[PDB]
């Protein structure tokens, strides 16, 4: 979980071939003492990684220890969801910004279910009367609140990103 | 023309996870739904969820001087439900809290709300035709006369 | 009558199944009879309700010069009328394909796909296309009202009626004759850029109603329903497809005035699978929009196709709101400048098969310099059902509001620039004014007060005299 | 939790487009998934999963006739999906004829309406074989309902009938009692028989004797409801379905005067009579006296399922509670269940407890196993009528519903049995015995007036204060 092949930019075709994977927290000294040196500076040749989102191929790897410590301050199950939860954004502090703004469902797992919760249960419009009970238009309040809401279709729920 | 939340620092709430059955089922703490609200002075709540549930749950201690605030599914079309909550209990981010500050008196707070109800409807007033509904930001952003604390 | 000949549609033809899936044999049959009758009449001009084939090709490519069908010889629905109830089926299958053969010049074609058929058995298929001819052929049609029948026939059960489309257009028009007009992005049917004739048999026709679209069922139907409006056969065309992926033309041109009716939140692959960042269109924006909505591409599409008296007429559902700051600087740039002018909400529904309120963005490539908002909630007629209709002068109201930027209570106005951009950029909620505000006067709601609760107390103690135990 | 996996499976393979035509790709690749499993794995004795030519058919004809096919021994799931630009087009309407047609033996015909050559494209057909069937081709365990997609692909309007697995296992549980006989079981007017499953299958190391000769209108509804069973081991080599409408075709008519059956009869089972035919004179509706008419032809099948009787073996159908005794129309109907105790018991339910009807239905058990004594042993609830995810093996009910139905528990809050003569003394009830005390409070006068006077004696200088502070 988490770990990166990074070296070397010496013999840049790949060779000196060394540095197995990271996991994080990662240091300088730490490959630098795993892979020794090209007889100067350029490493961190990023090649593979084990990570739940897009990295880049020459990110420092004090920004990497960034992104981890920004992927460990973030509840599991939306480490879980990363990979969802980042094509609507573009990055964690845009993330980390609206990390309160989520709206989780491990109870609701289709737009019927949301329908049925946020009529029912929330009691967004009081009377259910008997003759009434069963005419309530799920499909058409998931449409309509598919066309207003961001909703994200997940494994764990649905992720509700509301303003 | 004290501007809205600015007499004290009051609270959003935060969600637990129902699928933690610990922190689900025992304990003491009321949870408030906005189905429990619509009341006056709810100190506790029909549902009581965990005092250890506050390890996964992500919401805010209230004292016995707080009071509550809906921000979704009955208001853009109505006046806004509030009650005198008065345990410590604890809330989703289907509603939001308000703990005043020291300039005040709660129940003027709390009726300050209530009195200006048909207007601070108004003030954040749309912000989505969803069952997403007012915003914090004209919720914050309104002044209200606010007197001396001997006055209120 | 209108709403005679209305109901004999609304039963004859409609038998024996779903509407939409014997919707293509009736409107082919519908438009062989018009291409008969047209054909027929062009002839004249000598009693050819009876024809000879003595086809002439020096007088014969005439028509491939002027209207490009020359049906047939005999081959006509008045002349299928004596050869109808009798065998074969493909007739029509033939005559179909030869006057489709037209190379010279702008084909404009590949056309009468409809009938293949289900059916089950060829007595069958022979049996209900001559109950479905008969019944076309059936009816009291004259020469001109002939497109109603098609604007009802489309208009079944299940589309943007006609009041809507009024509004789009007079918001497409004030203050010019001026080629070209139009272009539509993803046109859908031709029902909005009908009203564009109306519009334009006025002074004249200036350029193509250019439309592009998808569905290619769709796509035939939109090219009958504009040719079934005595629109001429050179300019008046769609292109099939996407818009996103491929438009054209892109060269062609800088337009004046467009329209649209965008789908509702359809998605699209391209961000940035293709060099997308990197194209004309979504250049300026910075960002593209993402795969939860399209209407933005439509947007942008629009005012890059777009002129000094440009403007653009467009509508959406209420996902334009603010949502977030790639939304914001989409927004950001529309209040760059003033390309975005003035917004119109409505009430809902008013859409078929819909629910919410609808919003109607006008862009132009001109100066005002702010935005000037024109939104009401009501009226917004909602009576007849269940929003409809925006009736005639009704609109002129609206389009009086539009016409030189009044500032109306209960009811919209101009913003600040500053105060939008204070604002988060946000719609409608400056103004949207108060609507339903009472109050009343003390003494009598005291004194009733005083009076019911004597009342009470007398009726109280007489319930202490009903103590009786 | 793994079925939340292979649910989530199951809604995302609904992209992009419906289960009628994945109904043809959830099929054919599943049972040949099953043969892959099962006939190869009587041919692995560890050599193919990529199978060839080792199958001789002259040796293989016992699963031939046991499994019903030879299907592909050179066209397998593996031997038919790997590449794009082949030769050829077509794979999946017609010509696969040795599986299709297998006339030797117990043929069981329409058994093959899925996939076998035919074909549109070269390869964008035999890619999207190619591609399509190698991304099902992995969907592995992650066994008794592994086509749960395809008990969510036939529900998939389904979130008319689509079988409720918990009314399902009410059935099955309310066959009991009185089982462990001869025939096991006959089925009238069966429809999507996965009630039959949970019937059989769960009942297979206690009792399996015969087929179960369900018949249904809908064509696709039948194969998929024949294959459906057979999907996970309930064997079509001789136990089948039969096609047809169930009055005009009641075949089996000789083989046999049933013992135990059960049904859920649906509605658009209307006919017209009354009768033109002789079923005006048959042996059920000359019994009935007046007949069934247009619209409300469920009573038939009641006189249908007592046609298909015998006295020991005990009969559990349903209908919709449109049954009071629905007049003098139907009244002799109900005096001819009455003339004799044909029907034994009656059990009400819950609204809903199905899929959207929000009604209740009324179980009728039949058989000529008498007391005799009227039986009203009903309860409406509870019945927890919420959803599946609350006492899931037992409703805390199963059980006390198999005691009342055993032997006459009469427990208040719950009606019990009366006289056989006072259905016919009463108007035929069906059911308003009992329906017994719910909310009938009663408090003490002291408790009610005190108190009300005390808070009245607060209200009253509440009022004067109040007109106090009133002035300005």
């Amino acid at each position: 979980d988490m770990q990166v092949y990074i070296a070397n930019l010496g013999k840049y075709n790949e060779g000196e071939l060394v540095g197995a994977w990271f996991t994080f927290p990662i240091d300088f000294e730490e490959v630098k003492e795993k892979i020794g040196l090209n007889d100067e500076y350029e490493e961190y040749a990023i090649h593979d990684y084990e990570l739940p989102f897009t990295v880049d191929e020459y990110t420092s790897i004090g920004e990497l220890n960034r992104l981890w410590e920004m992927v460990s301050e973030l509840p599991e199950e939306l480490q879980s969801e990363l990979s969802a939860l980042l094509t609507h954004f573009s990055s964690i502090e845009e993330l980390s910004e609206h990390q309160e703004d989520i709206i989780i469902h491990s109870d609701c797992d289709d737009m019927y279910d949301v329908a049925r919760y946020y009529i029912e249960e929330t009691g967004a419009l009081g009377e259910v009367p008997a003759s009434l009970q069963n005419y309530i238009d799920y499909q058409a309040y998931g449409r309509d609140l598919d066309l207003s809401g961001t909703f994200i279709s997940t494994n764990h729920g649905i992720f509700e990103i509301v303003y | 023309w004290k501007t809205l939340g600015e007499i004290g620092k009051w609270y959003g709430g935060g969600t637990p996870s129902k699928n933690k059955i610990e922190f689900w089922e025992n304990g003491s703490i009321p949870w408030i739904s906005p189905k429990d609200m619509g009341r006056t002075l709810v100190d506790s709540s029909e549902d009581y969820i965990t005092e250890e549930a506050v390890l996964h749950s992500s919401t805010k201690l209230i004292p016995a001087n707080s009071i509550a605030i809906v921000v979704r599914s009955s208001i853009l079309d109505k006046v806004l439900p509030s009650a005198l909550i008065k345990v410590p209990a604890t809330l989703n981010q289907d509603m939001k809290a308000v703990i005043p500050h020291e300039n005040i008196l709660v129940k003027y707070i709390y009726h300050m709300i209530g009195s200006r109800g048909s207007d601070i409807l108004r003030a954040a007033k749309k912000t989505g035709g969803s069952v997403a509904s007012i915003d914090s930001k004209k919720l914050f952003s309104f002044k209200i006369p606010v007197p001396n604390i001997n006055e209120q | 009558e209108l709403h005679r000949q209305i109901w004999q549609i609304a039963n004859d033809v409609r038998g024996s199944v779903d509407g939409w899936d014997f919707k293509q044999y009736v409107l082919g049959a519908l438009f062989y009879r018009f291409i008969s009758e047209n054909f027929s009449s062009y002839i004249e001009a000598t009693d050819d309700i009876k024809d000879d084939a003595i086809k002439t090709k020096g007088y014969f490519i005439y028509p491939s010069q002027l209207f490009c069908n020359v049906a047939a010889k005999a081959n006509t629905n008045d002349r299928l009328n004596a050869d109808l109830n009798s065998i074969f089926v493909a007739i029509e299958s033939s005559a179909y394909g030869y006057p489709s053969e037209a190379d010279i010049k702008g084909l404009f074609a590949d056309f009468d796909t409809t009938s293949n058929r289900l059916g089950n058995t060829v007595k069958d298929k022979n049996a209900r296309l001559a109950a479905v001819l008969k019944g076309v052929e059936g009816l009291k049609l004259g020469i001109d009202l002939f497109g109603d029948a098609y604007e009802f026939l489309i208009s079944n059960y299940a589309f943007t009626p006609q009041h809507v489309s009024k509004l789009i257009a007079q918001l497409a028009m004030h203050g010019q004759t001026h080629v070209n007009k139009i272009y539509d992005p993803a046109a859908g049917s031709g029902s909005l850029l009908l009203q564009a004739k109306k519009q334009f048999d006025n002074h004249i026709i200036e350029e193509g109603f250019f439309g592009q679209e998808i569905n290619h069922t769709t796509y035939n139907l939109a090219r009958m329903n504009m040719f079934l409006h005595n629109i001429n056969y050179d300019k008046f065309d769609i292109k099939l497809g996407n818009t996103l992926t491929e438009p054209h033309f892109r060269d062609e041109k800088p337009f004046d005035a467009i329209v649209s009716n965008p789908p509702y939140s359809v998605k699209w692959i391209g961000s940035d699978d293709p060099t997308l960042i990197n194209d004309e269109r979504f250049a300026p924006a910075g960002v593209l929009a993402p795969k939860s909505k399209a209407d933005f591409a439509f947007v942008l599409h629009a005012l890059n196709y777009l002129s000094a008296k440009g403007r653009a007429a467009i509508v959406c559902f209420p996902g334009i709101f603010y949502r977030g700051g790639a939304e914001q600087k989409i927004r950001q740039y529309l209040v760059d400048n003033n390309y975005v002018e003035t917004v119109i909400s409505l009430a809902p529904n008013l859409f078929f098969g819909t629910t919410i309120a609808v919003n109607i963005l006008v862009l132009s490539k001109h100066k005002t310099d702010t935005n000037v908002q024109f939104i009401d909630a009501s009226e917004l007629f909602k009576k007849e059902t269940n929003n409809n209709i925006l009736t005639d002068a009704h609109i002129e109201q609206i389009m009086q509001v539009f016409a030189s930027k009044e500032d109306v209570a209960h009811l919209a106005k101009s913003v600040a620039f500053e105060t939008v951009v204070a604002n988060d950029y946000n719609l409608s909620v400056s103004s949207y004014v108060e609507a339903k505000d009472n109050r009343e006067i003390i003494d009598i709601a005291e004194l009733n007060a005083e009076l019911k609760t004597t009342v009470s107390k007398i009726d109280q103690l007489r319930k202490d005299i009903d103590a009786i135990v």
